[PDB]
Formats: structure tokens, C-alpha cells, sequence
């Protein structure tokens, strides 16, 4: 069990270490990694594939990039919307905002 | 249910990645609305791909043919 | 009369636009990209066709862009934001 | 020779809810 | 028979084997698949033509004019999606009007 | 000298799903431009999933797949449908 | 000059044939530039369809060739 | 002696003209086809290289990361021209808070 | 065992500027990228080949592909490595 010695003591590690909403922008916009929780997201196309299945197997990197996709469709859309936000003198973004680049891309 | 298991921190995280101010509390159903659609309109055509050729396993060469066809390409697997 | 020429227009499913200035229109960026070249007009009326629905696009989506920001009388940043989403 | 009709019920009204199941 | 009509078709096999024969697509070809195409594309043409109809009875007039094409394609949701980034010369924008330009209803 | 064109068969599966309506030659010409634009993207399709397949042959699973793929899917099983007709009306070859 | 080829009322009434009834002044100059900006990359690659036709005249198989490759795909005028 | 060391090339040209050959694509390959293919990916490989290791340098990493290329590929109207639609894996996205936010 | 392009990035790289490492998924993301590039130009180079009755790939066919996807000054720096290279191979054998 030396690979669980050296988990719990990068456990303790990081316990000990490394344990105006204006910030959160500038910080979560220089993020390279993922943002969306992986097996709540694999559960999720799991029942997905549900619909057009066949016990289907599934290969970790596919999901791995779906997850990237995803995640990179939704800030494109949310880059987008915020524009148009703005542009409707509203800060406080809303659905109304998400259903014309919903509309006008296709 | 697996449809909310993008909380509501989650779209948070994703609205502060894509620089929002301040967000409101109809965004979270119309962005998981829209992320099954275009989850649903790259998985039939993955799965189409994978059913094809005779095989069980959904293959990231069969997602990254997938996301080519569909316009949004990636890049680190295959192709 | 507003609705007028909305019901006229839009119904007469012809073109609008000119065809002979478009003509000199388009030997006008010939002499600026190219020595003249001959011009089919199936080829000029083919350009206008796909100009007149370019232009029916950015104006049907900055129609919505119009009626979000609280405005009727679109603006020179209606079209500035809608080649955001036409690339 | 003949060809039989489908479903048009409607012009895909989207962006604000979802669409219909095959 | 020959296989243009040996299925009990309308569009022709030969060719668009011919095409597919000298359009470098692949080594070989099955026999199947030119009929396949020819089953494809004379029912995409079947139901728009059939929509075509319904556009030129919409309008009272027997001939299509691009109008009654551009409601045989937009107005179905399936050609819609389709079909809507093709654009087609003399055909004519649905008519629709907003309703907050229109003063009283 | 002739271009290869489909006016006479739309004019005959016309004339057979209804002989009382007509058609000019404009909306023809977009016809066969259509009809041409899906062909080579059900063939260019066709050739891609052939080649993902490690498989250098195009039989008819390719055509399948390739209607499954860009045809919505009410169209993709009428298309299914006319496919599997048109090969079992073709197969009786006496 | 032919920069003014088209006119002010003819911007007005392809607004009446969209649905845009209430207009600016700037809209028929921004219409004007974004006609420029987007003629010039059809027409240059056309340009280049006929150079790869090594001729003068632009030919409409060319012109369709284009329209297609930009993703402006056009039906009546070839095939 | 191979036809990438004819020209000083490093691509595979001779690779390259056989996926041409048995590629499905056409049915014949000139002899200067394929050394300006290994020409043209050349200068692509090496613009792509040179901005990588221009964002490595001022990003103080001996090293290559997919947000150097990231940010090589998105800050550059030439590339957003060439490849403004694909996305790079664990890349992000482009740091640039609106005006009006400010 | 797969054709892959790795060497010769790396080759590439330790010309101009050797002083960059270079990691496993941005060489993949490279390899991506120049094979799709190169299936790109490979499918442009076949439509313009069978569009105007020349089944052979010339330098032409490429050259006018090369013009019509990159942008001004892309195409005007890869004509010019093209010619470069097509000169020093057609001189040298």
C-alpha cells in the first residue's frame, strides 16, 4: 500500500499547503484546465446515449474530449451573449439574451 | 437525474470564464437546455459512426469525425 | 403606410437592387484587384443575388438587435455586433 | 408514383425550448 | 430490363455510376449502391416536389416559380434545416411582420 | 454535345405523382443544382466514412450511414425505407 | 466614381422588404462598406478560378465554385 | 537518396506522395506536386513553431503548453482567418474583459 | 506503429529555436493540425484538379489552392517558400 502512503501524504500535503465580484473574470479567464465535474458529466452523456442506443462502451479520452467541446461551445455562446448583454444596456445578462445567438446562428 | 449535475456554481465558474458581472437566476435551465441539444446533435452522429463499424466502443477517432463534420474541429485526437 | 410596402416588396419575390452600377461596381474592384476582365451577366446577377441576401441576413438579424436594446431605429453598432455572429 | 405525406407541423421553432423526438 | 429500370424507378443507375465510376470515389463499388443513390435522391426530389405542389396550390397557379420553391423549403422544418444556408436566385423572403412596428395589433 | 441533366425523370415522377401541375425551367435548373450539391455531398460523405472504415470498397452500409448522417431522421428512415426498396425491386434480376 | 452605385431609397426599400421600417443615416454608408468588404474575397477568388483558367473572361462556373467554397452555395446557375 | 534530401526537405514527401497516390483523392501526382506541399506545411510548421517560441519566451516556460498555442492561435487575424472555427484541447480561451464591464 | 510527423516537428524546431521543450499533447495537437491542413489542401488540390480537365497535380493546381484558402500575406510568404523549394528541387534533381 505505498501508492495509498503516498496519496495520503499528498493529501496532507495539500491540507496543509495548499489548503466586487471583479476578480473571478481576470482569474478564471487565464484557466487552461476543464471547469465541469467528470463523472456527474459522464453520467450525463451516459444517459444521453440512452436515447439512441445497446449496452454502448465508452473510452475515457471521447468523453474526455466531449467534455472539452462542451465546455468550449458554451463559453463561445456565453462570449457571444455577453455582447449582446451589454449592447441592451444590461450588466445582468438574461434568457432574452440567450435566444437571439441562440436564433441568428443556426 | 443526470441533467442537474452541472450545478449552479458550475455555470458560475463558466459565466466568470466567459467574463459576466453579474448573472441572473433564469440563465442555469436554458444553459443545460441547450447543452443537451448540442450534446444530442454531436452524439447521434458519433454513435452513427461507431454503429457503423461493427463495434460497442463510442472511439475518440469516431467523436473527432464527429466534430469535423459538425464544423467545431479539435485538435490532439486524431485526425 | 407603414405596412404598405412591407406587403409589396416583400411579396413581389423579384430583385430590387440596380444591375448596370453594379456593373461598374464590380469593374471597379476588378480594376482594383486584378486588367479588365469580361463579365457574364448571369455571373453579375449572380453576385447581386447573393449580395441582396447577405444584406436580407444582416438586416433580419439586427432587426431583434433593434427590439433588445430598447430601440426601433437600428444603429451604426447593430451593424458592428452582428458580424460577430456572421464571421 | 405516389408518394405519401410526413409530419409538417411547424417551421423548427427553437432557441427557447426544445425540439421534437423521432 | 435494364438496371435504370429494373427497380421500378424514375431516376437513371447508370448514371450516376458513371459519375461515381469516373469521379475517383473509391477502388470498388457495390451493387448496391447506385441503386441506393438513385432511392435517395428520387424521394428528396418526390417530397419536394410534393411540397412544390402544395406551394403552387397555395397560391392558386399550376408552373413553380422560385417562390413556390422557397415555400416548399422554408417552411418545412427538416428542409429548413437542410437547406437554409443555400441561397436561390429570384426566390423571395417569407412574409412575416413584426408586431411591435404594427401601431395597433 | 449534351448536359447531363434530370429534367425529363422530374417531369415524369411530376406528371406520375400529379399530371395536373406544371413547372418552369428556372426552378429546373435549381432542381438539378440541387440535386447535384446532395449527390456530391452524400458521395463526399461516403467517401470519408469509407476511408474511416479502413475499407476502400462503397457498398451500400456507407449510404446507410451517410443518409443517417446529414439527412434528419424522419427523412433518414424514409430514405432507409426507398433504399430497401429499390435494392429488393432490383435484386429479382431475371 | 462608382462607389455610389446604389442609392438611398433602394437600401430604404430592401429595409420595407426585410422588415426594418425606421432607419439611421449611417446605415446606407455601413451597408456600402460592408457590400465592399464582402464582394472583395468572392471576387479575388474568382480572380484566382480564372487565373487556374489562365483566360480573361470570368466564367459562371467559376463564379459557382466559389459561392461554394466560401459557403454561399447558389442554385440555378450550374449542374 | 531520397526526394527531401534533392531539396533540403524535411517532410516526407515521398510519404506524402504516396497518401496522395492511395489517398482516394485524384489519379495522378505531378513530380513537383509534393515538394511544395512539403513546402507549404514547412512554412506553416515553422510560423507555428516560431510564435510558439515566442510564447514561451515571454511567458518565462522552456516549454510548450496548449495555451501558448492557444493564444498563438488566437492572436493573430491571419490565423483567425485560416483556422478561426477549430478549437485546441486544454487551451482556454482569450483573456479580454469587455469595456463596458470595466 | 502510425506515420507520424513527431521527428520532424522536433527536426524543425531545433533549427530556428532550440531552447523550447516540447511536451505529448501539443506535438499531437501539431500532428492534428498539419494533417489537417494537409487533408485541406489535399481535397482543395483534387476539386481544382477535377474541375477544369487536368486529372494530373501540377504545381499549378497547388498554387492556385494555396492562394485561394490563405489569406494576402500567408499566401504571398508560401508562394514564396514554394517557388523557393520547387526551384532548389528541380535544380537539384
Amino acid at each position: 500500500v505505498r501508492q495509498k502512503r503516498r496519496e495520503k501524504q499528498r493529501k496532507q500535503s495539500l491540507k496543509r499547503v495548499e489548503k466586487l465580484a471583479l476578480y473571478e473574470i481576470r482569474k478564471y479567464q487565464r484557466s487552461t484546465d476543464l471547469l465541469i465535474s467528470k463523472i456527474p458529466f459522464a453520467r450525463l452523456v451516459k444517459e444521453v446515449t440512452d436515447e439512441f442506443t445497446q449496452d454502448l462502451r465508452w473510452q475515457s479520452m471521447a468523453i474526455m474530449a466531449l467534455q472539452e467541446a462542451s465546455e468550449a461551445y458554451l463559453v463561445g455562446l456565453l462570449e457571444h451573449t455577453n455582447l449582446l448583454a451589454l449592447h441592451a444596456k444590461r450588466i445582468t445578462i438574461m434568457k432574452k439574451d440567450m435566444q437571439l445567438a441562440r436564433r441568428i446562428r443556426g | 437525474d443526470n441533467i442537474q449535475g452541472i450545478t449552479k456554481p458550475a455555470i458560475r465558474r463558466l459565466a466568470r470564464r466567459g467574463g459576466v458581472k453579474r448573472i441572473s437566476g433564469l440563465i442555469y435551465e436554458e444553459v443545460r437546455a441547450v447543452l443537451k441539444s448540442f450534446l444530442e446533435s454531436v452524439i447521434r452522429d458519433s454513435v452513427t459512426y461507431t454503429e457503423h463499424a461493427k463495434r460497442k466502443t463510442v472511439t475518440s477517432l469516431d467523436v473527432v469525425y464527429a466534430l469535423k463534420r459538425q464544423g467545431r474541429t479539435l485538435y490532439g485526437f486524431g485526425g | 403606410l407603414a405596412l404598405y410596402e412591407i406587403r409589396k416588396y416583400q411579396r413581389s419575390t423579384d430583385l430590387l437592387i440596380s444591375k448596370i452600377p453594379f456593373a461598374r461596381l464590380v469593374k471597379e474592384v476588378t480594376d482594383e484587384f486584378t486588367q479588365d476582365l469580361r463579365w457574364q451577366s448571369m455571373a453579375i446577377m449572380a453576385l447581386q443575388e447573393a449580395s441582396e441576401a447577405y444584406l436580407v441576413g444582416l438586416l433580419e438579424h439586427t432587426n431583434l438587435l433593434a427590439l433588445h436594446a430598447k430601440r426601433i431605429t437600428i444603429m451604426k453598432k447593430d451593424m458592428q455586433l452582428a458580424r460577430r455572429i456572421r464571421g | 408514383l405516389r408518394k405519401s405525406t410526413r409530419v409538417k407541423v411547424a417551421p423548427l421553432q427553437y432557441w427557447r425550448n426544445e425540439k421534437i423526438v423521432y | 430490363q435494364s438496371r435504370s429500370a429494373k427497380a421500378g424507378l424514375t431516376f437513371p443507375v447508370g448514371r450516376v455510376h458513371r459519375l461515381l465510376r469516373r469521379g475517383n470515389y473509391a477502388q470498388r463499388i457495390g451493387s448496391g449502391a447506385p441503386v441506393y443513390l438513385t432511392a435517395v435522391l428520387e424521394y428528396l426530389a418526390a417530397e419536394i416536389l410534393e411540397l412544390a405542389g402544395n406551394a403552387a396550390r397555395d397560391n392558386k397557379k399550376t408552373r413553380i416559380i422560385p417562390r413556390h420553391l422557397q415555400l416548399a423549403i422554408r417552411n418545412d422544418d427538416e428542409l429548413n434545416k437542410l437547406l437554409g444556408n443555400v441561397t436561390i436566385a429570384q426566390g423571395g423572403v417569407l412574409p412575416n411582420i413584426h408586431q411591435n412596428l404594427l401601431p395597433k395589433k | 454535345a449534351r448536359k447531363e441533366t434530370y429534367s425529363s425523370y422530374i417531369y415524369k415522377v411530376l406528371k406520375q405523382t400529379h399530371p395536373d401541375t406544371g413547372i418552369s425551367q428556372k426552378s429546373m435548373s435549381i432542381l438539378n443544382s440541387f440535386v447535384n450539391d446532395i449527390f456530391e455531398r452524400i458521395a463526399t460523405e461516403a467517401s470519408k466514412l469509407a476511408a474511416y472504415n479502413k475499407k476502400s470498397t462503397i457498398s451500400a452500409r456507407e449510404i446507410q450511414t451517410a443518409v443517417r448522417l446529414i439527412l434528419p431522421g424522419e427523412l433518414a428512415k424514409h430514405a432507409v425505407s426507398e433504399g430497401t426498396r429499390a435494392v429488393t425491386k432490383y435484386s429479382s434480376s431475371t
